[PDB]
């Protein structure tokens, strides 16, 4: 669900917020992205990529 | 607990341990080497006396 | 089986490499690690000349190896490289790759021809994963565990690269030495075989992420 404040849970992490498509890149071997604050920015979904 | 697997009557002889090490292990290290110890300065040659 | 002046060198700034698997973009972050001093002096070895001797593994190793007909192979990590201890072996045998870690009895002029001539035994194996250029390394040993990261590039140089994860072993053995890999040609030729080794050390360094995620420049404090 995108667009709307939503409860989440990602491979074990939980969380609240709003979800978008960005356009960053990952490379293979990372899963989750941080800020200057250490919070979690970004993800990749496990099904999609 | 496994007593009525790992138990033989006149005694179960196929699982060891190691004494007599001269220093301690590191973390999820591993010895299996069979040397001869020396306890006092005689210099054992591969013997047990 | 068969029996066959130091140089040095400065490390500008190399050796670098992604300490964590997390993204971060247009950022500067701060860390410590082990990593290798920025301006060190680095040993020099070339390749009659013909250099694989038994150099220390202290706290973790960089390696630069620049070839163009692929002549370092691989390498032998352990203690005491005798039947008496445990060893690491890496090596490409021209068609596959091979670790299999196991008690070897070592030669002491190990290599390989243009053949297979490193150990004269095997006991007790424990682990096995049989599967103008610069090919940098770096290997750490922690808690059990055989850390490797690497990078490749055309074309010591003086430049910035950061090398990436390429895989962690679970080996669980005391290392303390190692000795390089070569393969010799056809009595014996010797060809371009210069490689280079350092040492890491506990530093807090300074790196900078681009917008992309891409580290492009760092500080030692
Ligand atoms: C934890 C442990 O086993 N440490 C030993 C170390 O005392 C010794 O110096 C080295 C070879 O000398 O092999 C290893
Ligand atoms: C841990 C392990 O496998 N131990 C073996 C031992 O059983 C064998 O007898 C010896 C060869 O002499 O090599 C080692």
């Amino acid at each position: 669900v995108k667009n709307k404040c939503v409860n989440f849970n990602f491979n074990g992490l939980t969380g609240t917020g709003v979800l978008t498509e960005s356009n960053k890149k990952f490379l293979p071997f990372q899963q989750f992205g941080r800020d200057i604050a250490d919070t979690t920015d970004a993800v990749r979904d496990p099904q999609t990529l | 607990n496994s007593n009525n697997l790992d138990s033989k009557v006149g005694g179960n002889y196929n699982y060891l341990y190691r004494l007599f090490r001269k220093s301690n292990l590191k973390p999820f290290e591993r010895d299996i080497s069979t040397e001869i110890y020396q306890a006092g300065s005689t210099p054992c040659n591969g013997v047990e006396g | 089986c068969v029996n066959l002046p130091p140089a040095y060198t400065n490390s500008f700034t190399r050796g670098v490499y992604y300490p964590d698997k997390v993204f971060r973009s247009s950022v500067l972050h701060s860390t410590q690690d082990l990593f290798l001093p920025f301006f060190s002096n680095v040993t020099w070895f070339h390749a009659k000349r013909f250099d694989n001797p038994v150099l220390p593994f202290n706290d973790g190793v960089y390696f630069a190896s620049t070839e163009k007909s692929n002549i370092i192979r691989g390498w032998i990590f352990g203690t005491t490289l005798d039947s008496k201890t445990q060893s690491l072996l890496i090596v490409n045998n021209a068609t596959n790759v091979v670790i299999k870690v196991c008690e070897f009895q070592f030669c002491n002029d190990p290599f390989l021809g243009v053949e297979f001539r490193v150990y004269s035994s095997a006991n007790n194996c424990t682990f096995e994963y049989v599967s103008k250029n610069l090919r940098e390394f770096v290997f750490k040993n922690i808690d059990g565990y055989f850390k490797i990261y690497s990078k490749h590039t055309p074309i010591l140089p003086q430049g910035f690269s950061a090398l990436e994860p390429l895989v962690d072993l679970p080996i669980g053995i005391n290392i303390t030495r190692f000795q390089t890999l070569l393969a010799l040609h056809r009595g014996w030729t010797a060809g371009a075989a210069a490689y280079y080794v350092g040492y890491l050390q506990p530093r807090t360094f300074l790196l900078k992420y681009n917008e992309n995620g891409t580290i492009t420049d760092a500080v030692d404090c």
